[PDB]
């Protein structure tokens, strides 16, 4: 609920390269500035005669918003033998898929074509390019000695790629062994030692990687997706992959041991070609500091008070327990046909309330199809099911739909708020935003009213102007407020109260302005004990009102000076969501 | 619990049950207060009958005369909370028009099924004239996204794709609409023997891109204003679906639109995605359009299960030769005469609606809207409860029709909250 949609960063890149279809931060170690990472798979490259080779983009979050493609193969296609191409770059998706680990840069071309060593054909066994601090080498497991469909030919290793704790690189590729799909994982020492520019087909030591099974299991597209997270509580990280079409495309996703590569858990779709795997995700969100795992199936359809089925997607939350089962709970889309799950996103601690977030895209959503994206906060039951926020395109379709939330990535605090932000791509009118989080202000109002049961015969204070004394009573209003990360010391507030808010007579007023209102500017101090103000209201006359039933209830409201309380950029603060702006003590009538 | 809600149009807001005297309290407690019946307020839910003309049975021999469903026209006022039941009378004539498309695989594995299937559009216009009088046949073909990974890319196979067999094979295409649904069948017969079989694939095959504009391409295909719009799938493989072709790096989700060319091809084969089944349902009912999956054993399972989600469509087992197409043509016909499936149309999110089935004269299902194991001729009722959470804004339009059916039954669904004291 705290990201700001007043004056996000705008990033943009040349027309039809599909810019924004792969996003990422990049935060180089110590000192370094903040970067982003943009993917655009269509756009020209100054390879020699290779038209649409992709490129990714190094965005600059400082001062100016340029964004420098990174140089990570400037080489044609090389070649076999005289007049024989070896390799096909043209139309190869470079940038297709970008992930960042600390230095270390991974971005891959899963439509890159390879000619076999033996006989002259044209297999798309995808490549990726890894690029540490000074060295850049080029990583393709799948182009092997292992060819045709039956082997890793139309593997398009690199289509989906992560990063584990262990600096170690997770690879899927959907096409392998007649698209039963294929989970590779080598370490990150061995692509940049073992890599040989005139080798072509590298064999590792230390590889992890699922082996060819059945003719049963053809057609499943394992490594569509992947995600990391620790499952059998060993420190490492463990594999998680969505396989869309296993199952008679049933769908289901494949976790794997990242040590040996044993299975651990698989599970299954419920629904037919809800593409249930689409994209998967893992992260704690009950603050158990156990991995939970975010499955989507955005073609997922729903039956609705009509009793008609609409087409509105699915995400499945299974929280992890230590004794190792899982509690499964799904969550549907909003709008038809949006395809709510395409991409999730984990936040880490979006509002720093103590539980990790996460954001879920609906990139065909809103009006004019703009694109939508939902935010859901974490707690100690699960995921909360209602967003706390939602995020809208604000750019018209060209030919293609602008896919706001096709891609996104967040978890990184890049303005050194305290917050972490969020990086939504829309390739479709290749656009990559940068959304900053807010400051949460937690304040914690209390209002005390005494004595609560008004004696109308009492007539102690004395009023001024007449010699006739009234019955008067205390309110008493105290206001404190405290937050984390960067945030003024000093806030400012405005208090209003209201006597008698729901009756018309009014029955009681203050004694200094014989009024029922009564503002007051307060300047409270962060994390220190709340100031207290209190004044004296009075109840009127008995001959004045004949309602003595209705009890008079004491109302206050307050609300921060945000324009006073902003940063440096202009970035203000907010106020917590489930905690109330106004609170309301009463009082009674003996009669 | 009218006493401590109640404005006369608030009170009405609070419960169904509620009136307002011009205090809120109900009908039968506003007498022993000693409100008149004319100071009374209540507006009650109610139908209005417009159209309400009686079903045509028997042969019928002008066209503009039949009638499948009763009533045809029904402005419906309903009360926030208030409910209301309507009765649908729906059934179909003797002699009603059948438009058949015969949408067939092409692959190389679908060579011994073309030597059968050559004198099929006579034999098929031949059982068919028993049935009805009016019939029309067209046909289509499909096989697959010409683009990789789906396809070979190299030069020697993209000009013949089963080199490696070898066999002379045409190049893979996606969808060509060849002839729009004629009466001639012996127009039909001679396209048969002038196709060729295009590649051999084994892996799932483009079918669902045929699907989408055999339906949506009303002019170009020619399906009739009132008849039977049958569409028959004929293939012995799996079929992509949605983002399958975020493989070959199609993006761009299917508009849904119609996109043959002057040379009646599927264009946009390479620039969208396949259609997803939430998609074809939309397209298929909003066309009217009867699926019929004429596959092999090795997916009737598979095929069985995406027919449950697809209002109208039913499956045949299919000989590895296609021996029995005029079989199961047939057969899936006859079953659709006997299956009445309820549609609702332009509705709402919001409005929560029940069905109860009546077949025959003393059976009623529960949570049913479809009726089957009727012989033509026989009625079939439906009782649809409308109840609307909210107060809305204005009226809305929803339109009730049987599965396959041009009839229909237009609604006028308009809210009622304000008071007569008002005025
Ligand atoms: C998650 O979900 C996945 C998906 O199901 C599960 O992963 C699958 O697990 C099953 C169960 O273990 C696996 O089935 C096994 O497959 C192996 C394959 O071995 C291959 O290689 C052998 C040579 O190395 C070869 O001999 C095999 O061929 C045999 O079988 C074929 C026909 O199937 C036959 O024609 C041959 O002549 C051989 O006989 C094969 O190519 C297989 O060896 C396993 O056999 C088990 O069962 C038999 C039953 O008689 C028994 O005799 C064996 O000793 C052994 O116990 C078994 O069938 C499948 O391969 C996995 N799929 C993938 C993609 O990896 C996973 O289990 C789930 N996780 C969890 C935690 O549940
Ligand atoms: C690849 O590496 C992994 C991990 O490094 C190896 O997994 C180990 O597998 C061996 C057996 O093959 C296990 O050795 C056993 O451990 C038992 C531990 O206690 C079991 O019984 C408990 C009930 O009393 C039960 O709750 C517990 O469940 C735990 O493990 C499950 C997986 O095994 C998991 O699903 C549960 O959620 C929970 O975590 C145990 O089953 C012990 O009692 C036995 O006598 C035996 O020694 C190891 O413990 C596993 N290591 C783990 C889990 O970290 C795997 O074998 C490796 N693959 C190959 C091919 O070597
Ligand atoms: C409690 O605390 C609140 C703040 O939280 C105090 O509110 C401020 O009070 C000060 C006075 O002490 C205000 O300052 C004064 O504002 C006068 C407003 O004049 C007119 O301004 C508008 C036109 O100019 C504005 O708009 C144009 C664009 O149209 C801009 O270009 C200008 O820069 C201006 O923004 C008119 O539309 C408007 O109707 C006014 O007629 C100004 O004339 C004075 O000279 C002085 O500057 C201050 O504005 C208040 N701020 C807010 C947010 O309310 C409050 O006083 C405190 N109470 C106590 C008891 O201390
Ligand atoms: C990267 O550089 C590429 C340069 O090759 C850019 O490719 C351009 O892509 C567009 C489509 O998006 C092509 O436009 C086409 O135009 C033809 C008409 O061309 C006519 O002339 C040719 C001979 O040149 C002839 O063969 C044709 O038959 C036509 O008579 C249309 O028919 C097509 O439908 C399509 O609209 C451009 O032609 C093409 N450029 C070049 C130089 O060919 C690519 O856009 C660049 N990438 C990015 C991201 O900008
Ligand atoms: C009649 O009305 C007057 C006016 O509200 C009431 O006076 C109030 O009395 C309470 C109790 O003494 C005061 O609270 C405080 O109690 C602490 C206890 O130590 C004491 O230290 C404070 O000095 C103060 O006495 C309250 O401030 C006071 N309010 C005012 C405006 O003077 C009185 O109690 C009522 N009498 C009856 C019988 O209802
Ligand atoms: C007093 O505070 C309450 C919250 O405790 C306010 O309630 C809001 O009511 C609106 C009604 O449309 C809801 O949309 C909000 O979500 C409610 N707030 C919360 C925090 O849930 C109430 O409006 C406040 N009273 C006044 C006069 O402002
Ligand atoms: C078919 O009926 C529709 C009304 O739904 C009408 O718009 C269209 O013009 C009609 N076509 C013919 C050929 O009568
Ligand atoms: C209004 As009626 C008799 O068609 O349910
Ligand atoms: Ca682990
Ligand atoms: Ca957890
Ligand atoms: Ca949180
Ligand atoms: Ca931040
Ligand atoms: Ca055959
Ligand atoms: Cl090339
Ligand atoms: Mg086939
Ligand atoms: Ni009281």
């Amino acid at each position: 609920f705290n990201l700001d949609v007043d004056s996000p960063a705008e990033y943009s890149g040349p027309e039809g390269s599909y810019f924004g279809f792969a996003v990422d931060f990049f935060v180089p170690s110590a000192s370094s500035r903040m970067f982003l990472l943009v993917g655009a798979p269509k756009a020209n490259t100054t390879q020699p005669g290779i038209v649409e080779g992709g490129q990714v983009l190094k965005c600059d979050w400082s001062s100016t918003r340029r964004c420098q493609p990174i140089e990570f193969d400037a080489t044609g296609n090389r070649d076999y033998a005289k007049d024989d191409p070896l390799e096909f770059k043209s139309h190869q998706w470079f940038g297709a898929s970008v992930r960042s680990k600390q230095d270390k840069i991974l971005a891959c071309a899963p439509l890159y074509h390879w000619r076999t060593e033996m006989k002259q054909e044209r297999e798309p066994v995808g490549t990726c390019f890894l690029q540490d601090g000074t060295k850049t080498v080029e990583y393709a497991p799948c182009r092997s000695q292992d060819i045709d469909a039956d082997g890793q030919g139309f593997c398009q290793g690199g289509f989906s790629i992560d990063f584990t704790k262990a600096d170690r690189v997770l690879l899927g590729g959907p096409g392998s062994f007649y698209w039963q799909g294929q989970l590779i994982s080598d370490q990150v020492a061995e692509i940049v030692s073992k890599y040989d520019p005139n080798v072509y087909s590298i064999k590792y030591n230390n590889q992890l990687a699922t082996r060819t099974a059945q003719a049963i299991f053809d057609d499943s597209y394992l490594g569509y997706s992947v995600a990391v997270g620790d499952f059998n509580g060993d420190g490492i990280d463990d594999f998680v992959s969505g396989v869309p079409r296993a199952a008679r495309t049933l769908g289901m996703v494949y976790i794997y041991d990242g040590k040996n590569m044993s299975s651990l858990y698989n599970f299954t779709g419920e629904q037919m070609a809800a593409y249930f795997g689409f994209s998967v995700a893992a992260t704690d969100i009950n603050g158990d500091d156990y991995a939970d795992v975010f499955i989507g199936a955005p073609l997922f359809m729903d039956r609705g008070s009509d009793g008609k089925l609409q087409e509105v997607g699915q995400v499945s939350v299974s929280l992890q327990r230590a004794s190792g089962d899982f509690q499964t709970t799904k969550l549907n889309g909003f709008e038809v046909f949006a395809r709510f799950g395409s991409a999730i996103a984990p936040l880490g601690d979006l509002d720093q309330d103590g539980f990790n977030d996460i954001a879920i895209a609906a990139p065909y959503g809103g009006e004019d199809k703009k694109g939508i994206v939902y935010i859901f906060n974490g707690r100690s039951t699960g995921l909360n099911a209602v967003p706390s926020q939602i995020l809208e395109g604000q750019w018209a379709a060209r030919s293609c739909p602008p896919s706001f939330g096709y891609s996104m990535k967040g978890a990184t605090d890049i303005d050194k708020n305290g917050y972490p932000d969020l990086i939504v791509g829309a390739f479709g009118v290749d656009r990559a935003i940068l959304y900053r989080a807010r400051p949460v202000i937690t304040v914690n109002a209390g209002l005390e009213v005494y004595p609560s049961i008004l004696n109308q015969d009492n007539k102690t204070c004395s009023l001024p102007g007449t010699a006739l004394k009234v019955s008067c009573f205390n309110v008493r209003f105290c206001l404190k407020a405290d937050g984390k990360g960067v945030l003024p010391r000093k806030l400012n507030f405005q208090v209003e109260l209201l006597l008698d808010k729901l009756k018309a007579i009014r029955r009681a007023l203050f004694l200094y302005s014989r009024s029922p209102s009564h503002s007051k500017n307060m300047t409270i101090s962060r994390g220190g004990l709340m100031q207290c103000e209190e004044l004296i209201a009075y109840l009127r006359d008995e001959s004045e009102f004949r309602d003595k039933l209705t009890p008079i209830t004491i109302f206050m409201e307050y609300r921060l000076d945000y324009r006073t309380a902003a940063d440096t950029t202009g970035l203000q603060p907010i106020l917590n969501q489930f905690t109330p702006a106004n609170i309301s003590r009463q009082a009674h009538i003996l009669l | 619990g009218c006493a401590l809600g109640g404005t006369c149009e608030d009170c009405l807001l609070i419960g169904p049950q509620c009136a307002w005297c011009a205090r809120c309290d109900t009908p039968a407690n506003l007498l022993a207060k000693g409100c008149q019946l004319n100071f009374i307020e209540n507006p009650v839910s109610q139908v209005e009958i417009l159209k309400n003309k009686p079903l045509s049975v028997g042969r019928q021999k002008n066209s503009s005369d039949i009638v499948q469903i009763a009533p045809q026209s029904l402005i419906l006022k309903l009360r926030p909370g208030g409910a209301q039941t309507l009765q649908v009378h729906v059934r179909q004539t003797e002699d009603y028009p059948v438009d058949l498309y015969y949408l067939m695989d092409l692959s190389a594995s679908m060579d011994d099924d073309l030597n059968t299937i050559k004198e099929l559009g006579s034999r098929l216009s031949k059982e068919m004239s028993k049935l009805t009088s009016n019939f029309r046949l067209g046909f289509g073909s499909f096989v697959e996204k010409p683009v990789s990974p789906f396809v070979k890319t190299t030069p020697e196979e993209i000009a013949n794709p089963c080199s490696s067999i070898p066999y002379f094979c045409l190049p893979t295409f996606g969808f060509k609409h060849i002839l729009p649904l004629t009466n001639d069948a012996e127009r039909f017969n001679e396209i048969v023997k002038n196709q060729k079989i295009s590649a051999n694939i084994d892996t799932p095959e483009g079918g669902f891109d045929a699907i989408m504009q055999a339906a949506v391409c009303k002019e170009k295909i020619g399906w009739r204003n009132d008849s039977l719009h049958l569409l028959v799938f004929v293939s012995d493989a799996d079929s992509h679906f949605g983002m399958d072709s975020k493989l070959a790096g199609i993006v761009c989700p299917n508009d849904g639109l119609c996109h043959l060319d002057s040379k009646n091809e599927y264009s946009m084969s390479t620039v969208l995605e396949y259609p997803t089944i939430g998609q074809l349902i939309d397209k298929l009912v909003q066309n009217n359009v009867l699926l019929i999956f004429a596959v092999t054993q090795e997916q009737v399972h598979l095929y069985e299960n995406y027919a449950k989600l697809i209002p109208g469509a039913t499956v045949g087992l299919l000989q590895k030769d296609s021996g029995n197409i005029l079989q199961l043509i047939i057969s899936a016909y006859e079953e659709l005469r006997s299956e009445v499936e309820l549609e609702v149309l332009g509705d709402t999110e919001g409005l929560n609606l029940s069905f109860t089935a009546i077949c025959n004269n003393g059976t009623l299902f529960q949570h049913q809207k479809k009726c089957s194991h009727m012989k033509v001729g026989d009625t079939a009722s439906f009782s649809v409860t409308v109840n609307i959470p909210h107060c809305e804004r204005r009226s809305r339009h929803i339109i009730i029709k049987p599965v396959g059916l041009g009839d229909a039954l237009e609604l006028l669904v308009s809210p009622e909250c304000n008071c007569d004291c008002q005025k």
